[PDB]
C-alpha cells in the first residue's frame, strides 16, 4: 500500500471491463453479419 | 410535425381537431363545414404551391 | 510504366469530373425548376390530413 | 414611401438634382430618426429636453450627411455627363462621410467616412446596374 | 534569453469585466 | 428537402429500398477514419483522466473504436441511401420533363469564334 | 526484447508500402480508358490482356 | 504523391512513440527519407501532367515545391533542436508535429487539383504557424504579430473563397484542367471586375503586397527559426502559387486590372529595398528583402509572359533557399548574442570563418550573382517586363543597385570590421548549424547546374 | 515582488563536452545524431537524389522535341516544303463568318 | 433539492421541446415551449442568489412576452383560416408577428440584450442547458414554416444578430457573456439559412450544440469564471489547453476544423440563391467571432498566464470531473470536416 487513502480506480472494475468487451465483440460479431446479409440481399435483388 | 412520432405509431394526440370538418361532439358540424372539406380534398397529395 | 498510363487516367479523370460538373448544373436547375413549381418529389409542403374528416350523417341536413 | 423611393428611380442621374436630393434628405431624416430613437431608448438621457435635443442632434446630422451626397453626386454625374458611373456615388460618399465628420468635429471620422461610404454608394451603384439582389425570394 | 511570459500588468489588462 | 416525398416513411432509419444499395465494404477511408476518431477519443480520454494515454483502458480503446465504426457504417448506409434516392429523383424527374431539360447542340471550334485578346 | 525497443522503426516504411498500394488502387480505380485513348488505339499482343497496369 | 503524404502522416506516431532521447533522430532522419522519396516527382518524360489521383496531381510548378517542404522540414528540424533544449519532452513532440502537420498540409496544398480544397488546405496551413510563431515566440510582440498575420490572411481569403462558391455555381466542378480547357472569356464588366479583385486580393496580402505587407516583418521578428523559414521559403510562394494555378480563368480584363498591383511592386520593392539600406534589425531586413523579391514575383505574374513565369518559378525557389539559409544565420548569430540588433556584432569573420563564408554566399546568392537561379529569375523577371513596357528598366535597375547595397551592407557591418572583443560568450561553431548551412547552400549550386528543373508550367 | 525564477544564463557547452556537435548534451546521442544527418541528408539524398535526377531521360520531351525536329527539318528541305506555315491549322477546315 | 423535484422539474425539461417536435397543433407547440419555460425558471433561482433572482425575472418576462405574441399569432391564423397552421395562405403580418415573438424567443439581435444578462448569474449547467436545450423548440416551430417566411426581415434579422454578437463578444470579459454572443452570432447564422433549406439550419444546430456542449464542460471543471480563471488553467489542468484552441478555432471557423463547415455550406447555399452580399457581411463578422476567439485562446493556452500559491494544493487534489462524453463530443467538434458530405444531407 503506498497512498494513504485507497483509489477510487485501485482495483479494476470488472462489471465494467466484461460489459466493455461483451459489448465490443457483440457489436463487431452484428456488424459483420449485418454486412453479410447487406451483400446477399444486394446481390439476390440485383441478379449477381 | 418536426418530428413524425404521431405518424410512426399511428397515434392521434391531436390530428383529430386540426380543423373544422374533423372531429365534432355529438355530430354538430362546424360553420362553412361542406366548404373546407372541399378544400382539403382538392390540396390533398398535390403539394403546398399546388395547392395555392 | 510509361506515358500511355497518365494519358488514360488523366482522361478518365477529366470525364469523370465532366459528367460531375453536368450534374450538379442539372441539379441546380431541378431544384430551380421544383420551387418555382413544385410537381416533384421534393419540396412538396405539407397540407392537413384527408383522413380526420368525417363523413357520416349529422345533426343538420345542410352540410 | 415605397413608391417615392421607386420614383427616385424613374429619372436616370444627373437630372431633378433637387428631387434627387429631396428623396435622400428625406430616407438619411427617417434613418436619423430611427438611431436616435434607439439612442434615447437604450441610453436614457436625464431631461425629456436633452432627449429631444439629441434626437434632434442625430436627425439633423444624418439629414445632412443625406442631403451632401445626394447633392453632390448629382452635380458630379451631370458635371461629367457620365449617368451610370460609380465614381460619382463614391465622391458623394466622401461628401457624406465629411459631413459626418464635420458634425463629429474629428478629421479621422471624416476619412473613414469618406472611404466606407463611397464604397458602400459605390457597391450600391454596381447593385443597381448589374441586377444585384439584397434580399432575394428563395429559388432553389 | 528565456521566453517572454505574461507578468502582473499583462494578466491584470483582463480583468475589469469590460476591456 | 426531400421529406415530402411521396412513399417517405416517417421517423425511418433504413427503408427496404436501402437494401437494394450496395453497403460500404467496411474497409474504407471513411470507417477507418470513423475507428481512427475513435482511438484518438479514447487516448484524449485517458490524457484527461490522467492516465497512460495508451497503456491504461484498453477495453475503453477497443470500445470506443467499435462504437464509432457501428455508428459510422450505419450513418454512412443512410447516407448512401438519401444521395441514391436524391440522384433517383432527379432523373426521375429530367425524365418526367424532356422539354424544360433540351438537348444543346454544342458547336466545335470550326464556327464558334471566340475573341482573342493578345497578351503583348 | 529489441523489437521492442526499435518498433518505431517501421512505421514510417510501413507508410511507404501503404502509400504506394492505395496509389495502385487509384490506377484500378481511374481506369475507364484502357487502350480507348485515340491516340495509342494498338491491337492487343497474343501474349498480354491489358495495355498497363 | 499519396506515398508521399502517408508516410508524413505516419511521422506523427513515430514522433509521440519515440523515445525522448531518440526523437530528433528518427524524425530527422526519416524526414530525409521524405524529401528523397518526393524526389521522384521530376520523372517527367512526357509532356503530360502527372495526374496521380482524383485529387492528387503534380505539375512542373508544383513539384519544385513540394520538393522545396520536404527539404527543408529535416533543415527545420535542425534549426529548431537547439532552443529547445531547455524545453519539456511534450512540448518539444509538439512542435516537432506542428512541422510535420505544416510540411504535410503544404504538400497536399501544392499537389491539390481543386481549388476549394486549396482554400480548406491554405487556412490548415495557416493554424500550426500561428501556433509556433505564438506559442514558441521569444518577445512580447508575438501575440500582436500572431493577430497581424491572421487576420491579415482571413480577410484576404474569405473573398476568395467568395468568388470560389460563385465560379464553383458558374461552371459546376472548379476543377483546374476543366477550368483551363473550358475557360470563358469575361464581360469586362463591373461584376466581374469584383469578382476578379475578390478572387486576387487574398494571395496578394499573403505574398504580400506593398502596403499590405505589415504583417511579415513583425511576423519574422518575432517568429522562432523554423516559423522563419516556412513563412519566408513556402507560404508566399503558396500565394504566388494560388495567383499562377487562378489567373486562367480571369481573361482577359486582368490586362488592365494588373495595372496598380505592378506600380505597387515595382514601387515596394524600391522602398521596401531602402528599408533594408535604413533598417536596424537583421530579422526585418531579410524580412523586407524578401517582400522585395516577392514584389518581383507579383510584377511577373501580372504581367503574364512565359519568360515573366518561368522567372517567377525560378525566383520562388531561388529566394526559398537564400531566405531560409540569411535566417538560419540570423538566428545562429541571435543564439550567440541574445540580440537582434543589426550593429551589435560587428567583428565575425576572425571569430567565425567558415560561417562567414557561408554569409558572404547567401548574400551573393541574395544580391543575384551569376550565374545562379536567383539571377536567372530576377534577369527573366526583367526581361519580362522590360517588353511590357520600356521604362520599367529604370525602377528595375534602381532596386538591382539597392538590392546589392543592402546585401553588401550585412556583410560588413555583422562580418567585417573589428571584433567587439566584449563578447565573451561566443561558441565556435556548431556541426549541426554548420551542417545546416551546407544542406542550403549545396542544393542552389546543383539548381544552379540543372536550371531546367524549376521552369514551370510555360517553359 | 512577486515570486518568478532569476534569468537563466547559458552556459558554455564545449566547457563539459569540447567534442559537442550542436544536437544533444549527452556525448552519446550527440555524435549519433551528427551522423544521422550527415548519412541521410548528404549521402544518400544529396548524392542518390542527386544521381537520380540526373539520369532522367526525356526531360519534358526536350530530347525528343531536338530529334523531331531534326526529321521534320529533314522531311520539308528535301521536298521544297517550307519550314513552318504561316497557318497553325487548315483553313478549309475552318469555316469562317459570312459577315 | 430532492430527486423528486429534480425528475419532475428534468422530465418536464425534456418534455417541452419534445411536445413541441412531436406536436402537429400550434397550441401544443406552444405549449410545450411553456413547459420548457416554466421547468427552467427554478433551476434558474436554484442557488438563490439576488444575480440569479435578476436573471430569472428578466428571462420570464421577455419569454412570457414572446409567448403572448406567439399565441396572438396562433389564434389570429385560427380567426382567419379556420385551422391550427400556418397552412399556405395565412396573413404576413401573422408571419411577421410569429418571427418576432420566436426572435425574442430565442435572443438573437435586436431582440438579444436580455440574453447575456440571464446567462450571467447562474451556474454553468444550467447555461449550458438554456444555450442548448431551450433553442431547439422555436427551431422546430421555425422550420415548420419555412417556406412561408419573409426572406427580407429574416435576414435583416440575422445580419444584424451576427453584428451584434461579434462585436459583444469582442467586448466582454466573462465567459458566459462570450458564450451567449456566441450564441447570439450562431443564431443568426441558422436564421438566415432557414428559409433556403432547414437542413443547414439544422446542421448548423447541431454543430453549434456539439461544439459548445463540451467548452462548456471545461468551464465546469475549475468554475472557470473569467479570463484570468481560463488563464491558470495551466496549472489546474494541464492536459486540455489543446483541446481548448482546437474548439475556440472550431467555433470561430477555421479550416480544416468541422466548424468551418456549416458557415462553408451556408456561404454555398446563400451564393445559389444570389445573395453574395448578405453572405459576405457575415462572413466577416464571422471573423470578428474568430478575434475573440484567438484573443481567448491568447489568454488561456498560448501564453501561460501567472499562477498562485493555492494552485499547488489544487495539483495537489485529484479530479474526476471530466465525464465520458466530454471527448466524444470534442472529438466529432474537432476532427470531422473529412465527413462533410455524410454530415449534410
Ligand atoms: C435597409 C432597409 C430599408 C430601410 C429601412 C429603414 C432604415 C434602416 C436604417 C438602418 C441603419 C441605421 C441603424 C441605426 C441603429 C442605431 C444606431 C445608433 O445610433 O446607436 C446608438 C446607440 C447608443 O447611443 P449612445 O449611447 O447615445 O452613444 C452616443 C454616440 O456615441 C454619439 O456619437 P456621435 O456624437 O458621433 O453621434 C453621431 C451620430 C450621427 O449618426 C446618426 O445619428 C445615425 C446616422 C446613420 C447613417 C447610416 C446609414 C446612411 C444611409 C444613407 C443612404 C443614402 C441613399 C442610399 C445610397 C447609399 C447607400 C449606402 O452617429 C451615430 O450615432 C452612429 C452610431 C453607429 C451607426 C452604425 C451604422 C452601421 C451601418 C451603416 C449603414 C446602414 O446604440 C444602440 O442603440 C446599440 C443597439 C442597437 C439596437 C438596434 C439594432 C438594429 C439596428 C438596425 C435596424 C434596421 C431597421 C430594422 C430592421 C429590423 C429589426 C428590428
Ligand atoms: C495506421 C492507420 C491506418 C490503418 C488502416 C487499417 C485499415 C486498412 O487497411 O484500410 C485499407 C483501406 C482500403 O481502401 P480502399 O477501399 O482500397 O480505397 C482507397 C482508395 O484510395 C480510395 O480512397 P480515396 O482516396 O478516394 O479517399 C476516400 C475519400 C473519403 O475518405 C475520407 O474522407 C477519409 C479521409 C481520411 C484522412 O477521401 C477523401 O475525399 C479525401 C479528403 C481529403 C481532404 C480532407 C480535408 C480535411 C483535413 C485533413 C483530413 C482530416 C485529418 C484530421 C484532422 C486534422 C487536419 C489537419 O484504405 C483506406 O481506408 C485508406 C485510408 C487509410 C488512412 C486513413 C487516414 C489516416
Ligand atoms: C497521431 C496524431 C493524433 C494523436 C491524437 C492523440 C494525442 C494524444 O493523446 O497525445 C498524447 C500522447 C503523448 O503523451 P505522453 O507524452 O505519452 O504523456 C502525456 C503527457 O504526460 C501529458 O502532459 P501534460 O498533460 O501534463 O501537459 C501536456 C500538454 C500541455 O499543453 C500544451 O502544451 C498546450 C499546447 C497548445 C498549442 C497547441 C494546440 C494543439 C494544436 C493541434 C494541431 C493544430 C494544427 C494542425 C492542423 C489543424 C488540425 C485541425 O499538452 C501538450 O503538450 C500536447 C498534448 C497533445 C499533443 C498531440 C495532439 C494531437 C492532435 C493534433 C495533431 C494531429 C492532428 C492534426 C495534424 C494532422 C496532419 C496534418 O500522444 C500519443 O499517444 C499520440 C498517438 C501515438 C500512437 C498512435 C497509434 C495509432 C494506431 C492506429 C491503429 C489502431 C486504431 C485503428 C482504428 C481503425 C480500425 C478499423
Ligand atoms: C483583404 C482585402 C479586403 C478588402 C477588399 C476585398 C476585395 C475587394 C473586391 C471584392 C468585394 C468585397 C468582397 C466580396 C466578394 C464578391 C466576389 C464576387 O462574387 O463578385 C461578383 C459579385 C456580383 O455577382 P454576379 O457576378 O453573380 O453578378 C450577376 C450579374 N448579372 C446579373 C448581370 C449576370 O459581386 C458581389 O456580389 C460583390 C458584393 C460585395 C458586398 C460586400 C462589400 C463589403 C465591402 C468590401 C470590403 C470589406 C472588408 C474590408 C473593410 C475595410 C478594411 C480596412
Ligand atoms: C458518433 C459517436 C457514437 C458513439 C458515442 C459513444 C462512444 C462510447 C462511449 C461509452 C464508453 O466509452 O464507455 C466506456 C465505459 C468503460 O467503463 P470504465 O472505463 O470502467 O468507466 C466506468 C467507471 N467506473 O463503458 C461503460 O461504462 C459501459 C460499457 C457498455 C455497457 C453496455
Ligand atoms: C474639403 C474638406 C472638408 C472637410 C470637412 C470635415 O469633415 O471637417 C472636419 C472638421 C472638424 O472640426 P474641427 O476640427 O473642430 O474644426 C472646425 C473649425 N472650423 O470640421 C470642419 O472643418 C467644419 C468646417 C465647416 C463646414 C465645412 C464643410
Ligand atoms: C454600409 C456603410 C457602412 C459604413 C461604416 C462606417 C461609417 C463611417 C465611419 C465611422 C467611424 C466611427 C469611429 C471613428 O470615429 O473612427 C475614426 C478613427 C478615430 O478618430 P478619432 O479622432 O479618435 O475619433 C473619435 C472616435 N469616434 O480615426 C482613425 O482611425 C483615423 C484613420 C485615418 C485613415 C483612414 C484611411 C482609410 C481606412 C480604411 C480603408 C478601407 C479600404
Ligand atoms: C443515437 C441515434 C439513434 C437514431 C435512431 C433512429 C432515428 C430516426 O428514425 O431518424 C429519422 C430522422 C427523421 O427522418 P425523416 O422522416 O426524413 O424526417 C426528416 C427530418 N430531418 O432522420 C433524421 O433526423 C436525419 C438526420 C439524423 C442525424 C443523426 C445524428 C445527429
Ligand atoms: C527540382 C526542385 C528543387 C528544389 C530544391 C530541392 C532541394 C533538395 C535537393 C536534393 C537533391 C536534388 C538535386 C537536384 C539537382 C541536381 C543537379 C543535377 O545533377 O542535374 C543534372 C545535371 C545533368 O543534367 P543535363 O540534362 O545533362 O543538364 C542540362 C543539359 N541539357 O547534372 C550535372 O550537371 C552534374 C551536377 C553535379 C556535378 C557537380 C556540379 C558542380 C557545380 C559547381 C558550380 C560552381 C559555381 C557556383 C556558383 C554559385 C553562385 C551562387
Amino acid at each position: 500500500k503506498f497512498y494513504v487513502r485507497e483509489p477510487v480506480n485501485a482495483k479494476p472494475n470488472w462489471l465494467a471491463v466484461g460489459l466493455s468487451v461483451g459489448a465490443s465483440v457483440f457489436m463487431w460479431i452484428y456488424l459483420i453479419q449485418t454486412h453479410n446479409e447487406d451483400v446477399l440481399e444486394y446481390k439476390r435483388r440485383n441478379g449477381l | 410535425p418536426f418530428l413524425d412520432i404521431q405518424k410512426k405509431l399511428g397515434i392521434s394526440l391531436d390530428r383529430h381537431f386540426m380543423f373544422l370538418s374533423a372531429e365534432q361532439p355529438y355530430k354538430n358540424a362546424a360553420r362553412c363545414h361542406a366548404f373546407e372539406k372541399e378544400w382539403i380534398e382538392c390540396a390533398h397529395g398535390i403539394g403546398g404551391t399546388r395547392a395555392k | 510504366d510509361g506515358p500511355e498510363k497518365n494519358y488514360e487516367k488523366t482522361l478518365a479523370i477529366l470525364q469523370i469530373e465532366s459528367e460531375k460538373a453536368e450534374l450538379r448544373l442539372k441539379e441546380q436547375e431541378v431544384r430551380r425548376l421544383m420551387r418555382a413549381r413544385g410537381d416533384g418529389p421534393w419540396y412538396q409542403f405539407p397540407t392537413p390530413e384527408k383522413e380526420f374528416i368525417d363523413h357520416s350523417p349529422k345533426a343538420t341536413p345542410d352540410n | 414611401v415605397k413608391r417615392f423611393f421607386e420614383s427616385y428611380h424613374e429619372v436616370p442621374d444627373g437630372t431633378q438634382c433637387h428631387r434627387k436630393t429631396y428623396i435622400t434628405t428625406a430616407l438619411g431624416g427617417i434613418c436619423g430618426i430611427i438611431g436616435s430613437a434607439y439612442s434615447v431608448s437604450l441610453n436614457p438621457a436625464d431631461s425629456t429636453l436633452e432627449a429631444v435635443a439629441r434626437v434632434g442632434r442625430y436627425t439633423f446630422t444624418a439629414a445632412a450627411i443625406g442631403a451632401m451626397f445626394g447633392l453632390t453626386t448629382c452635380v458630379s454625374a451631370q458635371v461629367r455627363e457620365k449617368p451610370d458611373d460609380p465614381l460619382n456615388y463614391f465622391i458623394g460618399g466622401c461628401a457624406g462621410g465629411l459631413t459626418l465628420g464635420a458634425r463629429t468635429h474629428s478629421y479621422g471620422t471624416a476619412a473613414m467616412g469618406c472611404v466606407y461610404m463611397g464604397t458602400a454608394a459605390a457597391l450600391f451603384k454596381i447593385g443597381k446596374l448589374e441586377g444585384w439582389e439584397l434580399f432575394p425570394t428563395p429559388k432553389v | 534569453a528565456r521566453q517572454w511570459q505574461p507578468d502582473i500588468e499583462w494578466a491584470e489588462q483582463f480583468s475589469g469585466a469590460v476591456m | 428537402m426531400m421529406n415530402g416525398r411521396p412513399g417517405h416513411e416517417p421517423l425511418k432509419f433504413l427503408p427496404d429500398e436501402a437494401r437494394s444499395l450496395p453497403p460500404p465494404k467496411l474497409n474504407d477511408p471513411r470507417l477507418v477514419y470513423m475507428g481512427l476518431l475513435g482511438y484518438c477519443t479514447g487516448l484524449m480520454d485517458n490524457m484527461l483522466r490522467m492516465r497512460p494515454v495508451m497503456r491504461a483502458g484498453l477495453h475503453r480503446q477497443l470500445l470506443f473504436v467499435t462504437s464509432f465504426v457501428f455508428a459510422g457504417y450505419f450513418y454512412l448506409k443512410r447516407q448512401n441511401y438519401l444521395y441514391a434516392v436524391k440522384d433517383h429523383d432527379m432523373f426521375g424527374y429530367i425524365k418526367l420533363h424532356p422539354e424544360d431539360f433540351p438537348e444543346k447542340e454544342k458547336k466545335t471550334y470550326a464556327e464558334i469564334l471566340e475573341p482573342f485578346h493578345p497578351v503583348r | 526484447q529489441l523489437l521492442r525497443e526499435h518498433w518505431v522503426h517501421i512505421l514510417v516504411p510501413a507508410g511507404f508500402v501503404f502509400g504506394c498500394y492505395l496509389d495502385r488502387k487509384d490506377d484500378e480505380k481511374l481506369t475507364a480508358f484502357r487502350n480507348k485513348s485515340m491516340l495509342f488505339q494498338r491491337e492487343l499482343r497474343p501474349n498480354e490482356e491489358v495495355t498497363w497496369k | 504523391m499519396l506515398k508521399i503524404i502517408l508516410p508524413s502522416l505516419m511521422l506523427l506516431p513515430l514522433t509521440w512513440l519515440s523515445s525522448p532521447k531518440k526523437t530528433w533522430t528518427n524524425v530527422t532522419s526519416y524526414s530525409f527519407l521524405i524529401s528523397l522519396t518526393s524526389l521522384t516527382l521530376l520523372w517527367q518524360t512526357d509532356e503530360n501532367y502527372k495526374n496521380f489521383s482524383n485529387m492528387f496531381s503534380s505539375d512542373p510548378l508544383s513539384t519544385p515545391l513540394i520538393i522545396l517542404t520536404a527539404w527543408l522540414l529535416p533543415l527545420m528540424l535542425m534549426a529548431s533542436q537547439n532552443h529547445l533544449k531547455k524545453d519539456n519532452n511534450v512540448l518539444q513532440k509538439l512542435y516537432i508535429s506542428m512541422l510535420i502537420s505544416l510540411q504535410i498540409l503544404l504538400i497536399m496544398t501544392f499537389s491539390a487539383t481543386e481549388l476549394i480544397m486549396f482554400y480548406i488546405l491554405f487556412e490548415a496551413t495557416l493554424i500550426p504557424t500561428l501556433i509556433i510563431i505564438t506559442r514558441w515566440g521569444n518577445q512580447t510582440e508575438r501575440l500582436n504579430a500572431g493577430i497581424y498575420f491572421l487576420f491579415y490572411t482571413l480577410i484576404g481569403s474569405i473573398p476568395l473563397l467568395i468568388a470560389l462558391i460563385l465560379i464553383q455555381n458558374h461552371v459546376g466542378t472548379l476543377n483546374l484542367m476543366i477550368l483551363s480547357f473550358t475557360t470563358h472569356t469575361l464581360d469586362a464588366s463591373w461584376s466581374n471586375n469584383l469578382l476578379w479583385l475578390a478572387c486576387m486580393m487574398a494571395f496578394l496580402i499573403k505574398m504580400p503586397l506593398y502596403g499590405v505587407h505589415l504583417w511579415l516583418p513583425k511576423a519574422h521578428v518575432e517568429a522562432p527559426i523554423a516559423g522563419s523559414m516556412i513563412l519566408a521559403a513556402i507560404l508566399l510562394k503558396l500565394g504566388s502559387y494560388g495567383m499562377i494555378r487562378i489567373s486562367i480563368i480571369l481573361d482577359p480584363l486582368t490586362k488592365y486590372m494588373a495595372y496598380p498591383f505592378i506600380l505597387l511592386s515595382l514601387w515596394g520593392m524600391i522602398m521596401t529595398s531602402s528599408i533594408c539600406l535604413r533598417q536596424t534589425d537583421l530579422k526585418s531586413l531579410i524580412a523586407y528583402s524578401s517582400v522585395s523579391h516577392m514584389a518581383l514575383v507579383i510584377a511577373s505574374i501580372m504581367i503574364q509572359t512565359p519568360w515573366s513565369f518561368m522567372g517567377a518559378t525560378m525566383l520562388m525557389i531561388a529566394h526559398g533557399l537564400t531566405s531560409s539559409l540569411l535566417f538560419c544565420l540570423a538566428n545562429s548569430n541571435y543564439e550567440r548574442i541574445h540580440s537582434r540588433t543589426m550593429i551589435m556584432a560587428r567583428g565575425l569573420q576572425m571569430v567565425f570563418p567558415l560561417m562567414a563564408t557561408w554569409w558572404l554566399m547567401a548574400s551573393l546568392a541574395n544580391l543575384a550573382l551569376p550565374p545562379s537561379i536567383n539571377l536567372m529569375g530576377e534577369l527573366f523577371i526583367t526581361m519580362s517586363l522590360f517588353s511590357w513596357s520600356n521604362f520599367t528598366i529604370i525602377l528595375m535597375g534602381i532596386n538591382i543597385i539597392i538590392t546589392g547595397m543592402y546585401s553588401m551592407y550585412m556583410i560588413i557591418t555583422t562580418q567585417r570590421g573589428k571584433l567587439t572583443n566584449h563578447m565573451i560568450n561566443l561558441q565556435p561553431s556548431h556541426t549541426r548549424e554548420l551542417t545546416l548551412m551546407a544542406l542550403h547552400m549545396i542544393p542552389l549550386i546543383l539548381l544552379t547546374t540543372s536550371p531546367k528543373l524549376i521552369t514551370g508550367l510555360t517553359m | 515582488q512577486w515570486q518568478e525564477d532569476p534569468e537563466p544564463e547559458d552556459e558554455n557547452v564545449y566547457a563539459k563536452n569540447p567534442d559537442f556537435h550542436g544536437y544533444d548534451s549527452d556525448p552519446v546521442v550527440d555524435v549519433w545524431n551528427m551522423r544521422a544527418v550527415f548519412f541521410f541528408g548528404f549521402s544518400i539524398v544529396l548524392v542518390f537524389g542527386t544521381t537520380f535526377v540526373a539520369y532522367v531521360p526525356d526531360y519534358r520531351m526536350q530530347e525528343w522535341a531536338r530529334r523531331e525536329a531534326e526529321r521534320l527539318v529533314k522531311y520539308r528541305e528535301v521536298n521544297g516544303l517550307p519550314i513552318m506555315e504561316s497557318n497553325y491549322f487548315d483553313p478549309s477546315k475552318i469555316q469562317l463568318p459570312e459577315d | 433539492m430532492n430527486p423528486i423535484t429534480l425528475a419532475i422539474i428534468y422530465f418536464t425539461i425534456f418534455l417541452g421541446p419534445v411536445i413541441t417536435m412531436s406536436s402537429t397543433n400550434l397550441m401544443l407547440m406552444w405549449v410545450g415551449l411553456e413547459f420548457s419555460l416554466l421547468a427552467i425558471i427554478p433551476m434558474l433561482i436554484n442557488k438563490k442568489n439576488p444575480r440569479s433572482t435578476e436573471a430569472a425575472t428578466k428571462y420570464f418576462v421577455t419569454q412570457a412576452t414572446a409567448s403572448m405574441i406567439i399565441l396572438l399569432a396562433i389564434v389570429l391564423n385560427y380567426k382567419q383560416l379556420g385551422t391550427w397552421m400556418f397552412q399556405q395562405q395565412t396573413n404576413g403580418l401573422i408571419l411577421n408577428m410569429t418571427l418576432m415573438a420566436l426572435s425574442m424567443k430565442l435572443g438573437l439581435a435586436p431582440f438579444h440584450f436580455w440574453l447575456p444578462e440571464v446567462t450571467q448569474g447562474i451556474p454553468l449547467h444550467m447555461g449550458l442547458i438554456l444555450l442548448t436545450w431551450q433553442k431547439i423548440a422555436p427551431l422546430s416551430i421555425l422550420i415548420q414554416i419555412y417556406p412561408l417566411l419573409n426572406s427580407t426581415i429574416i435576414l435583416m434579422l440575422a445580419i444584424t444578430s451576427i453584428f451584434m454578437g461579434a462585436w459583444g463578444g469582442l467586448n466582454q470579459t466573462q465567459m458566459r457573456k462570450i458564450m451567449a454572443y456566441s450564441s447570439i452570432a450562431h443564431m443568426g447564422w441558422m436564421l438566415a439559412i432557414l428559409p433556403y433549406n432547414p437542413s443547414l439550419t439544422l446542421l448548423n444546430l447541431m454543430i453549434y450544440i456539439i461544439l459548445t456542449a463540451p467548452m462548456f464542460m471545461a468551464l465546469m471543471l475549475n468554475n472557470s469564471m473569467t479570463i484570468n480563471s481560463i488563464s491558470l488553467l495551466w496549472n489546474k489542468t494541464p492536459a486540455m489547453l489543446t483541446m481548448i484552441s482546437l474548439m475556440l478555432l472550431s467555433l470561430g471557423g477555421l479550416p480544416p476544423l468541422t466548424g468551418f463547415l456549416p458557415k462553408w455550406i451556408i456561404i454555398t447555399e446563400l451564393m445559389k440563391n444570389n445573395c453574395l452580399i448578405m453572405a459576405t457581411l457575415m462572413a466577416m463578422m464571422a471573423l470578428l467571432n474568430l478575434f475573440f476567439y484567438t484573443r481567448l485562446i491568447y489568454s488561456t493556452s498560448l501564453t501561460m498566464f501567472p499562477t498562485n500559491n493555492n494552485s499547488k494544493m489544487m495539483t495537489h487534489q485529484t479530479k474526476t470531473k471530466p465525464n465520458l462524453m466530454f471527448s466524444t463530443l470534442a472529438i466529432m467538434s474537432t476532427m470531422t470536416l473529412p465527413l462533410a458530405p455524410q454530415l449534410i444531407t
